[PDB]
This record gives structure tokens, C-alpha cells and sequence, in this order.
């Protein structure tokens, strides 16, 4: 395909995010950058840290421009402080352009960098509304679109156990099978969407759909788990436990506190249920559903002849987060230009000879507009 | 990983 040089441009370690190479400054300084659709700041380590192999050296970049402004970004877990500036940025396995973008030079951090992750910075791909210090700090993708011809769209194929593709400016048809189904971006801050129904092994969880989106539902490549609001999490676990009752597991397993291990290659995938989220469609009263397997929501832990897994559906107090657990099933199109997100079955998703992830529709769902939090 | 708190 025409976007062939962008295929396979992502790497990572399971549970530690996916990163892309970005070349910053002049002469070039290439760094590994975590791809995060759940935040909106481009930031790179810029001082030594025990967990960093390399970092951004501003004094060596002739094109660096100091903004004389500090910046601080806290995440669900982790935080960093740094200094704002602009510099030239290219993505060597991305679009054939170079932009002048805002960059936060990370000078201090807490629980942000990860020993052995191989990444040195983060690329916040969400919208300006959630940028720090405020919405006047243009995010990277905004700069890319404003300064160049590159279409206002990117797509992510995250291939779990790590690798994948970030196609920038379009879609590559080798990365999915079947059809792309689109759900509206409800509001441009996070990539916010609306979940209208949840099933476990085809069985409706039967909660009011407002619960699923309280107080938001977002697509977040920078979060590992599928995170669910407390009431939804509790109901989901009870249903998943019931569906997998041919085996018993300790309470702490379902809470992500205990791991369970199997002899290499013997994991009984079949005893665990599939999980479906129905998403609002592009036509009135029409929805579609995405369905993931235990291969997605049971995550291999690093890492003998024993395959250990963590249950990667967890509780949230800030709404639903569709993290890697969801995304690893699918090719996900962030169609900013048309304010929609597309899902199709991923050509690289992990499955078995019995079940596959799925994206199916259309279905009929009424009053979907009421599901959203105000 | 668990990426924005706040926004």
C-alpha cells in the first residue's frame, strides 16, 4: 500500500506502552516516544535518569527555542515537571514532513519512566482542551495538520503478545480484515465515545447505559487496562466469574492483585468469556459492537516454562478507559477530520482456532443520546 | 501503564 513505510513503526514491551521513533532538533536527536491518545502534551526526558538510556540535549540543538515557561503534567499514575520550548520534529517512519512543535523538556519526574521500557518521552495525541499548562499550548498533531498537507487522521494497530503500526494521514488496508465501523467522537478533548450496551458471552450486563459512561468513556492507548466505573466493574466481574465457573480463581485475581500461571502453552482460553461493547453508530438508533477475547483481557506478565497472567480489567473513578486491552483487538482509526473513531478486526490480534475478535453491526439501540454524561 | 489525571 501507499503507506507501507509506516507499517510496523511501533515497538513496546507488554504492559509498558507502545512507542514510535521521533527525531527532534538539529542536528538530529532520535528518541523513542510512547504513543498516548489519552493526553495532549509532547514531552521528552531531557536530563539523565536511572531508567533513561538517552535524553533530549537542548544545548546541542541549534533550532531549539526556549519558551521560558514551566510545565507540569500529572497522569492517573505518574507525573513529570519540565520546561517548554519549540523545536523541529520529524517522524522518520511517519509522514515525510518536518514541523516546529511544542516540546516539554522533562527535567524531573515521579513514577513516570519505567525501568527497561525503552521509551524516553510521550506523545499526547488528544486535543488542546486537555493540554497543560492550558489549551493555548498547541498539541503535536495540531501542529502537524496546520503546518503541512498531512490529512487530519491517524490510525493505530497495536499488536499485543510487542509491535504495531501508527499510520499517519490515512489508513492502511493490510492492517485489518472485514469492515470499519465508526462511532462519533462525542467531544474533542479526550477521544470521548459512548458505550450503549455491554455483553459477557452474549449476555447483556443489563445496566443503565448512563453507568457505562459515567463520567466519560475514552479511547486511551497510554493505558494498559480496560478500566470500568466501580458499579460497572463489579457487575462485569460477577458475570465473568459466572461464565468461567468451570474453574475457580481467588478474589484477588479478579482485583489484579494475584496472578495465575499455566504450564507454557496450556492456557485454557476457552473457559473465559468474550466481552462485547456496543458503541453508538453514525446513524440514528444504530449501533455496532466490538468483541474481545480473553487473549486481550488476560495479560502475560514479564515473564521459564510458566505463562503467568494478570486480569487486566480494573476499576476506575474517572469513567471508562478503553486501553490496550480493547485496542489490541482492533485497527483503530482516529478520524479527527470527520470527528469519528473507526474499529475493524486487527490483522495482528491474538486469537485461537476457535474464536476471533469481532466488529459487527448494525444493531438497533434506542435513546443512545441519553447514555452520555452531562 | 496508566497515562491524563485532571484535564
Amino acid at each position: 500500500g501507499s503507506f507501507v513505510e509506516m507499517v510496523d513503526n511501533l515497538r513496546g514491551k507488554s504492559g509498558q506502552g507502545y512507542y514510535v521513533e521521533m527525531t527532534v532538533g538539529s542536528p538530529p536527536q532520535t528518541l523513542n516516544i510512547l504513543v498516548d491518545t489519552g493526553s495532549s502534551n509532547f514531552a521528552v526526558g531531557a536530563a539523565p535518569h536511572p531508567f533513561l538510556h538517552r535524553y533530549y540535549q537542548r544545548q546541542l540543538s541549534s533550532t531549539y527555542r526556549d519558551l521560558r515557561k514551566g510545565v507540569y503534567v500529572p497522569y492517573t499514575q505518574g507525573a513529570w515537571a519540565g520546561e517548554l520550548g519549540t523545536d523541529l520534529v520529524s517522524i522518520p517512519h511517519g509522514p515525510n514532513v518536518t514541523v516546529r512543535a511544542n516540546i516539554a523538556a522533562i527535567t524531573e519526574s515521579d513514577k513516570f519512566f519505567i525501568n527497561g521500557s525503552n521509551w524516553e518521552g510521550i506523545l499526547g495525541l488528544a486535543y488542546a482542551e486537555i493540554a497543560r499548562p492550558d489549551d493555548s499550548l498547541e498539541p503535536f498533531f495540531d501542529s502537524l495538520v496546520k503546518q503541512t498537507h498531512v490529512p487530519n487522521l491517524f490510525s493505530l494497530q497495536l499488536c499485543g503478545a510487542v509491535g504495531g503500526s501508527m499510520i499517519i494521514g490515512g489508513i492502511d488496508h493490510s492492517l485489518y480484515t472485514g469492515s470499519l465501523w465508526y462511532t462519533p467522537i462525542r467531544r474533542e478533548w479526550y477521544y470521548e465515545v459512548i458505550i450503549v450496551r455491554v455483553e459477557i458471552n452474549g449476555q447483556d450486563l443489563k445496566m443503565d447505559c448512563k453507568e457505562y459512561n459515567y463520567d466519560k468513556s475514552i479511547v486511551d492507548s497510554g493505558t494498559t487496562n480496560l478500566r470500568l466505573p466501580k458499579k460497572v466493574f463489579e457487575a462485569a466481574v460477577k458475570s465473568i466469574k459466572a461464565a468461567s465457573s468451570t474453574e475457580k480463581f481467588p478474589d484477588g485475581f479478579w482485583l489484579g492483585e494475584q496472578l495465575v500461571c499455566w504450564q507454557a502453552g496450556t492456557t485454557p482460553w476457552n473457559i473465559f468469556p468474550v466481552i462485547s461493547l456496543y458503541l453508538m453508530g453514525e446513524v440514528t438508533n444504530q449501533s455496532f459492537r466490538i468483541t474481545i477475547l480473553p487473549q486481550q483481557y488476560l495479560r502475560p506478565v514479564e515473564d521459564s516454562q510458566d505463562d503467568c497472567y494478570k486480569f487486566a480489567i480494573s476499576q476506575s473513578s474517572t469513567g471508562t478507559v478503553m486501553g490496550a486491552v480493547i485496542m489490541e483487538g482492533f485497527y483503530v482509526v482516529f478520524d479527527r477530520a470527520r470527528k469519528r473513531i473507526g474499529f475493524a478486526v486487527s490483522a495482528c490480534h491474538v486469537h485461537d482456532e476457535f474464536r476471533t475478535a469481532a466488529v459487527e453491526g448494525p444493531f438497533v439501540t434506542l435513546d443512545m443520546e441519553d447514555c452520555g454524561y452531562n | 501503564v496508566q497515562f491524563l489525571a485532571x484535564x
